[PDB]
């Protein structure tokens, strides 16, 4: 029943909602937890992500390490997913194991645009990572100058 | 294809706090979970290979990562979680 | 021997105790590594695979590996037996 | 056997192909021997092969008892199994 | 060992193919570097040429490469081999009673059966189907 | 050693107007009563 | 020197935090028996950018500032020598 | 190539016996070589 | 340099001989281990074996097992030649 | 130390028993020593040579001899086995308690080696068990670093 999994990842778009139209678990979590939506998020499939979230799949969902498909979508500068996923309902203050925020992920990889709209969305910038480190401690070491002046 | 894969990072900073080799992490992750193979021995008069590892169960689990101690130069035992981090990702299995 | 490693002294302690390898690790003869296993007709089996050197003549070198078998079979432990499961020479020589 | 399947995985799956040639080519098959742990292609823990010799041309009267009827009767039979790929596959005239 | 497709490739297989050059009726070259921590280059030659001195060659260039490899990968020993890539039979073994397991069988073959069949003359590789024996030390966390 | 394994040479020759491979031949037979584990090979002109 | 360091202390990090290590992985062989989860554990690996060198970490004081490599070196793609120029024309130029 | 009538024999561990063990099969052969004059003659180990 | 015929033996000796495959023509192998800390291992070809080429893929693969050899060894270098017991003549310097 | 003494020691160390005999019958010394101490009685309790050791016994060689190391015949034959051997130095007179330049007892070797026939024997006749090495070993603690669980239990 999990060809759904599959799908997601695969990016195949009649395939997801096939699957999706036959009851399938939006939920259905692979073995080290990822969701449909995890995956899309990751792979970056906006459309597939849509369709998921369409019919109700948890926005939230975590992982074995506990990281959300927000967290993965900031990590990797896929900005319309982003914003689709914070809409939808994402805990856009979200902690992995680590005390690792999207925004400490974001910042990380110096995708600025994505930093502003986790921002907009009510993102804590003093959130320290389990090293105590917060989003601009991150800029600043990386030596990024735009996106340090961006967190204030 | 590619699979999920497991990418710890070590915290050069945190590391360099509590007095912990980056040699000692990497040698006690690596012989721990990959194998190391020391030197060789003879066994009924053939030369054959010395290996140290971990016993399969404690090299199972996402968790078991932190039950590893390094010693750090002020003679206290470090546990891997207080100087590295966690993420699934994905990476070739066979890169052509 | 295994007895001989588990013998081995990690460090003497602050009360004269000793610690050696056995007390922090299962000594045991096994595998260099465990990722090939094979069974023969469903049964534990081991074996070589061989490739033919380039250019090198197929039923010719095959002859040379049966007598080099043939000298070893005689000092075989109880029970070790040679099976013949894929060999692509037999069809050439029946076939010319 | 897709990504991130174990031995265990694996080694079921060669149990049903090793099995099959063992019960239903039992008239046809003489030796199955297969290892779990690569596979021409890949080489990993999902990953397995399986050496199959037959009996004598004699025993085998007719097409449907050559290799050609063999190896497409099992590969069909083969793909009723869950979550793998398994072929069964005549090696050609000249291998290049 | 214990190095993942990447490490392998940007460690070894890499630093190998970049030292390949001027080896005289090379047709082409391909590799494959792979998580259980093995690199496999293929130097393929136009029909004709002498296999003993593309073996010379290769190995020349190889040489270069070596000592920029890492330790563990040396100390492993690498091997270059001139042999058809199909297997020319499989000798198989087992024991008729149920006195040898499987681990048992194959360090049988490994250390009284493979190294002379690995000298044959035509024998271009020999892969054994299992595992020699080693000492293994198999560590607890706890107790370390 | 020898191909490989732990060996010991033996030379010897034919006693008086005996043939090279009558002696050979005793050794050989010879041999066989051996403790089991000990096996013997010919080499050099023997080989030959 | 106003951080107290040498090219020798330099030499170090880079050699500790520009490194490429061989891991392990999660469910490796041999497996307890029962074990559904295989992944490659990746660590550190090798830098890519003039940034990720800049950001290496050579020391940090007592008082919690932290001396990069940045803080000691210009930090470029460069050629390994710049021994060889040519030019074209009297234009500038590369060739084999 | 030596002595004509004369051989080179070897003897070999193919079971992982070791030296004690070796030496002690190589003493056998030579002994009971050393009883037949009329067929082996001058049958020696070649090493120390 | 100043090891008995064992270490010898055991740490050259077996590492070289268990070195010694893919070589072409090969007849028989021997070798002695001796106190004086030399090993030498004579390989002895096929009669209209070109010598040449017989030394050179000897010495490929003792290049190849050079890494498994101990520090003082390597140092020591492991020589390769041809056999010839024929000398052309011998220059005697002698001080009177 | 003479052409028969000599002679001697080659033919215990081989251990042929007849050649001994004759040697034994023309009066060839049973205190030749070579280089390292080793007497005939050495050699032939090294190497497990039970007639000889017997025979030699009767000719008045010395069961107490020592090496240039301090190690006595019965060290040998107790260290490598020869349980025949160490019951007849025993028998016929052999000190059970010796301790070589090391402090190493008869008792010690076998203890290591785990020959635990041999060690009752030599506990039989009264062999000291709380005697150590130089380092200040027992028996006892040979075993229990061994792990001979077995033997420890013995030597209690």
């Amino acid at each position: 029943g999990k060809k759904l999994l599959e799908a997601a990842r695969a990016g195949r778009d009649d395939e997801v909602r096939i699957l999706m139209a036959n009851g399938a678990d939006v939920n259905a979590a692979d073995v080290v937890g990822w969701t449909p939506l995890h995956l899309a998020a990751y792979w970056g499939h906006l459309e597939i992500v849509e369709v998921l979230l369409k019919n109700g799949a948890d926005v939230n969902a975590y992982d074995t390490l506990g990281s959300t498909p927000l967290h993965l979508a900031a990590h990797f500068g896929h900005l319309e997913i982003v914003e689709v996923l914070l809409k939808n309902g994402a805990d856009v203050n979200a902690k992995d194991d680590n005390g690792i925020t999207p925004l400490h992920l974001a910042a990380n990889r110096g995708h600025l645009e994505i930093v502003e709209v986790l921002l907009k969305y009510g993102a804590d910038v003093n959130a320290q990572d389990k090293f105590g480190k917060t989003a601009f401690d991150i800029s600043i070491n990386n030596g990024n100058e735009d996106l340090a002046e961006i967190l204030q | 294809e590619d699979t999920p894969q497991f990418k710890i990072d070590i915290d050069q900073e945190k590391a360099q706090a509590l007095g912990v080799s980056i040699n000692d992490i990497n040698t006690t992750l690596g012989a721990a979970w990959g194998g190391s193979y020391v030197n060789d021995f003879i066994d009924r008069g053939r030369v054959k290979k010395v290996y140290v590892m971990s016993e399969a169960k404690y090299r199972m689990l996402p968790d078991d990562i932190g039950d590893w101690y390094v010693r750090a130069a002020d003679g206290q035992m470090v546990p891997f979680s207080a100087f590295s981090s966690s993420r699934w990702e994905y990476g070739s299995p066979r890169l052509e | 021997s295994t007895e001989e490693f588990g013998k081995i002294l990690l460090k003497v302690n602050q009360d004269g105790s000793r610690v050696l390898l056995r007390d922090v690790a299962k000594i045991e003869l096994g595998g260099e590594n465990y990722d090939i296993i094979a069974e023969f007709n469903g049964q534990p089996a081991s074996g070589l695979g061989i490739k033919l050197a380039t250019g090198a003549n197929a039923l010719d070198t095959a002859a040379a590996i049966r007598a080099e078998l043939a000298k070893m079979e005689p000092f075989f432990p109880s029970g070790l037996k040679i099976v013949y499961p894929y060999d692509t020479t037999p069809f050439v020589k029946i076939s010319i | 056997l897709p990504a991130g399947a174990t031995q265990e995985r694996t080694q079921k799956v060669l149990n049903e192909v090793t099995h099959y040639y063992l019960t239903k080519e039992k008239n046809n098959v003489e030796s199955v021997f297969a290892v779990n742990g690569f596979n021409f292609a890949g080489r990993g823990q999902n990953t397995g092969i399986a050496f199959v010799s037959l009996k004598d041309w004699a025993d085998r009267p007719g097409e449907e008892n050559k290799v050609e009827a063999i190896t497409m009767r099992a590969t069909r039979a083969f793909s009723q199994i869950k979550d793998a790929m398994v072929f069964a596959f005549n090696l050609p005239a000249i291998v290049e | 060992p214990g190095a993942d497709a990447k490490t392998v490739q940007d460690t070894v297989t890499q630093v190998i193919e970049q030292n390949m050059n001027g080896i005289d009726n090379l047709m082409y070259m391909s590799s494959n570097s792979d998580s259980t921590g093995t690199v496999q280059i293929t130097l393929t030659f136009e029909s004709g040429t002498d296999a003993d001195i593309a073996q010379v060659q290769v190995q020349n260039k190889l040489q270069l490469a070596m000592p920029l490899l890492p330790q563990e990968v040396q100390q492993q020993g690498v091997s270059v081999e001139k042999s058809s890539s199909s297997f020319l039979m499989v000798v198989g073994v087992i024991n008729t009673d149920g006195t040898m397991t499987q681990e048992d069988i194959s360090d049988y073959v490994a250390a009284n059966m493979k190294d002379a069949i690995s000298r044959t003359s035509g024998v271009g590789d020999v892969q054994l189907f299992g595992s020699q024996y080693a000492m293994r030390i198999w560590m607890n966390p706890n107790e370390l | 050693r020898y191909n490989g394994l732990p060996s010991m040479e033996i030379l010897g020759q034919a006693a008086p107007g005996k043939s090279t491979g009558e002696a050979m031949e005793l050794m050989e037979q010879l041999a066989s009563k051996l403790p089991t584990g000990v096996g013997y090979d010919w080499t050099g002109m023997s080989y030959q | 020197n106003k951080f107290q360091l040498t090219p020798v202390d330099v030499i170090t990090a880079i050699k500790a935090q520009n490194a490429q290590v061989a891991a392990g992985q999660l469910g490796g062989t041999p497996p307890v028996k029962g074990q559904q989860l295989n992944a490659s554990i990746i660590a550190q690996t090798r830098l890519t950018s003039t940034e990720e060198f800049g950001k290496i970490l050579l020391k940090v004081n007592q008082d919690g500032s932290r001396v990069l490599l940045r803080d000691v070196a210009k930090i470029e793609l460069g050629g390994e020598n710049y021994d060889i120029i040519a030019e074209f024309n009297g234009q500038p130029a590369s060739g084999l | 190539l030596g002595t004509a009538t004369g051989f080179d024999f070897e003897l070999i561990d193919q079971a992982g016996l070791g030296h004690e063990k070796l030496t002690q099969a190589r003493n056998q052969l030579l002994a009971e070589a050393a009883k037949h004059p009329d067929m082996l003659t001058s049958v020696r180990p070649n090493g120390l």
